């Protein structure tokens, strides 16, 4: 026989086609349809968070005089925002690829709660900012951490200590890279200690869910309960609207995808919500 | 018109084509500008919406990267700097360019210092040095109008 | 990324694709047999497809 | 760098290079030589459509009459940079020329400088840009008829 | 580019090579072509181009570009970062490219071994010119997969 | 593999490689293709070209691979170099031969990498048959995946 030449997009004749089937791309799990959503018609919020409260009132039996405390706040205010997310197309393309109309809109909806995700955990609040999981939690105490074999075992060991306090507990929001190690995590010679011994479990432990979510401050590990902790108020609900006239299709031809949102988000306490680093 | 007579990037252009270089009558680059419209502006103005990153049309012209969010630009790395580059009316758009490939500025909006490369139909985006134009790591203003490259 | 805050601002936060593309590529191998020995010898029939199917 | 044994004497001035520097073009461009609906050359230099200013036409070819440009300010520029060898001098009926990039002497007609239009005999003139565009301004006084040189 | 220096599969000189600017951009790891030669090719001819002329596109991605029929590049058209090529077509011998302008070797390809001409296949090939414009400035002596300057 | 296709057709061998004067058994002395009569061509006539594997036979003669249900004869399995024959590698049956384990290349039903043998039919292969004994040495230049000289 004799060998055959290669030459792009030939060899025969019969494409009424291209570019099919849904597409993957990074991504990382969202922990915000957990907590409440409510519409609201107003025009901004302010919010109250508790600061240090005492304890103890002692009777004039240990001879000492009752305490007439009175607990104190420190409030916040937030003002309306926008998120928004984009995504930018060509007709032509659009209709030669085919379903490129329908894969758009489903990335351009996927892009939005991923800037949201980005949004609600990491970030401290400015001013064009709402409330924000990082910024509420209870920094970490050092003695919960202690000798460990393993990224699991600390894992397991910060989720109990919400639980002596009486905090709620209902969700782990954790660092990527640290839910992932956890996961992956070795005796010193293989089998994880935070999932069974022949299965693994990457969906919920303990009887509450994980979500990996990446930015939120390196190796931090948060409990916490979402629908106590945030609310958020919608003042309008997610919709598309597209332009052929704006800055960006006047240029080349083009069409403009916007997805948006308005929101605000309110984050009441400080407390019910505690975050632990890593042993030294 | 003849004015902008004199070596001039601040009030050539629409924006800025440099606000710290230079360059003389001395052409080490003959080729004209296809970007920015003439015919509604002056003649000192070029009304140039970018003088950073170009690619070359057929012909002998350089003008801005009108790509989109799955098209680019590849080499032909040339940044726009010239003042008055052998006229003698200002520089204007179809008039003589000279042009480097080290030079300033390079536009970006993004929310700036940051790298910023030129797709630019109103969409910039940043760099990277795999994915994305090497340039080389310098900090591009936020906002096209005002740009201090480093 | 920060998302623009000013609705009156495009977004210039947006997610980037390209495109790729994959020419038809053509797999063979031919193997030429006398039959009558194979067929003597006995599983080889079998197996000379079996050895050329997994070969390409 | 490019070098060229030829000379294409022009009425003012004289243009005798084709060294753009470093950045620049120095590309060898072959093409025909045509004369249009102009007057007819054999050889020369100095002529209706002889040297200075071009735009290409179909088929690899250059002469000068109206602007095939793709854009409302600017277009395509060629010049003929004679170096004996390969290029037969000026615009001619027929033969090969090789030509070059950049900006050089161009040709202006009546009152000559800043925005410009087509004569439509392929000379260059004032007007204001709108389709047709001139191609680099006169730093020296133009006069009719005249190869000028920028 | 625009000094006499060529030769090489890769030249270590000014405008042979980047890094970063200087007509021309390289990134810091390359992207890979998905057209041309990008892994070693024992046959084909790999679609169309063979002759440089590609655009580097988003993320690791490099991709097509040519030239319109009946036109050329007055000005300086794509070619790639040089390498030599132990792979039938592309310019690579197997290597993750980058594009570049006017300054770095190629390898030509064709039916002549006279001076370069233009193919609307969408490639340059090696013919005779007398009406079809050359290739590089030390023209085309090519007997298949020479290195030519450009 | 170069620009514009890689390799196609016939590709040249060694020629005129004359060994002589062996003490031994080998094909490469100067020695006879003997299928029976007196040898080949007149003054003037040039060769063709075979390959294939050829063993030892009585006397100072070569002749074919047969079988495999008939008796192994003479020393190593070789392909045939030229040394009367202008073109490429091989030799034409009744002339002084020198062989090698070159043979490039003339392609032949499957290939001769790692030794060669007879198969039963008396085609000619490549190894391993025996792995507790040593086969003719063809030793092949690399062409691999792609049919060729055995």
């Amino acid at each position: 026989m004799s060998q055959l030449s290669n030459q792009e997009k030939e060899y025969l004749i019969s494409k009424a086609l291209e570019t099919e089937e849904g597409r993957v791309a990074l991504a990382q799990a969202m922990a915000n349809p957990i907590r409440v959503s409510l519409d609201y018609q107003g025009v901004g919020r302010k919010l109250l968070v508790v600061d240090p409260l005492p304890q103890g009132a002692l009777p004039v039996y240990d001879k000492d005089v009752d305490a007439k405390a009175f607990v104190i706040s420190k409030r916040g205010q937030v003002p309306d925002q926008v998120i928004e997310g984009d995504r930018i197309q060509v007709p032509t393309f659009e209709i030669v690829s085919y379903p490129q109309v329908r894969f758009s809109q489903v990335k351009e909806r996927r892009f939005n709660v991923i800037d949201r995700a980005q949004q609600r955990a990491k970030a401290d609040i400015m001013a064009v900012e709402d409330a924000e999981i990082f910024s509420l939690l209870e920094g970490a105490a050092t003695a919960v951490n202690a000798v460990t074999i393993s990224s699991g075992g600390l894992q397991r060991a910060a989720l109990t200590k919400a639980f002596q306090e009486v905090e709620k507990h209902d969700l782990v929001v954790t660092k990527i890279v640290m839910n992932a190690s956890a996961f992956a995590d070795i005796r010193a010679w293989g089998q994880n200690e935070f999932d069974p011994v022949t299965q693994h479990e990457v969906l919920q432990t303990g009887l509450f869910g994980h979500i990996w979510t990446a930015d939120i401050l390196i190796s931090k590990k948060v409990p916490q309960n979402t629908v106590y902790v945030l609310a958020d108020p919608e003042f309008v609900g997610v919709m598309p609207i597209r332009q052929d006239i704006q800055v960006i299709p006047a240029d080349k031809p083009e069409e403009l995808r916007l997805g948006w949102v308005i929101y605000e988000e309110l984050g009441l306490a400080v407390v019910n919500s505690l975050a632990i680093a890593k042993i030294s | 018109p003849y004015v902008r007579l004199g070596y001039e990037g601040i009030l050539n252009g629409a924006h800025d084509i440099d606000v710290a270089g230079l360059n003389g009558v001395e052409q080490l680059a003959g080729k004209f500008a296809t970007i920015g419209a003439n015919g509604v502006k002056l003649a000192g103005d070029n009304g140039t919406n970018a003088v950073g990153l170009f690619r070359e049309d057929l012909g002998d012209m350089v003008n801005a990267s009108e790509k989109a969010s799955f098209y680019f630009r590849g080499g032909e790395y040339y940044v726009n700097i010239s003042r008055t580059s052998l006229t003698a009316a200002g520089i204007a758009a179809g008039d003589e360019i000279t042009c480097d490939a080290d030079g300033k500025m390079i536009k970006f909006t993004g929310t700036g210092k940051a790298l910023g490369v030129v797709t630019h139909v109103g969409e910039y985006r940043a760099g990277n040095m795999y994915e994305k134009a090497t340039q080389g790591v310098t900090d591009t203003d936020t906002f096209i109008g005002f740009i201090m490259y480093v």
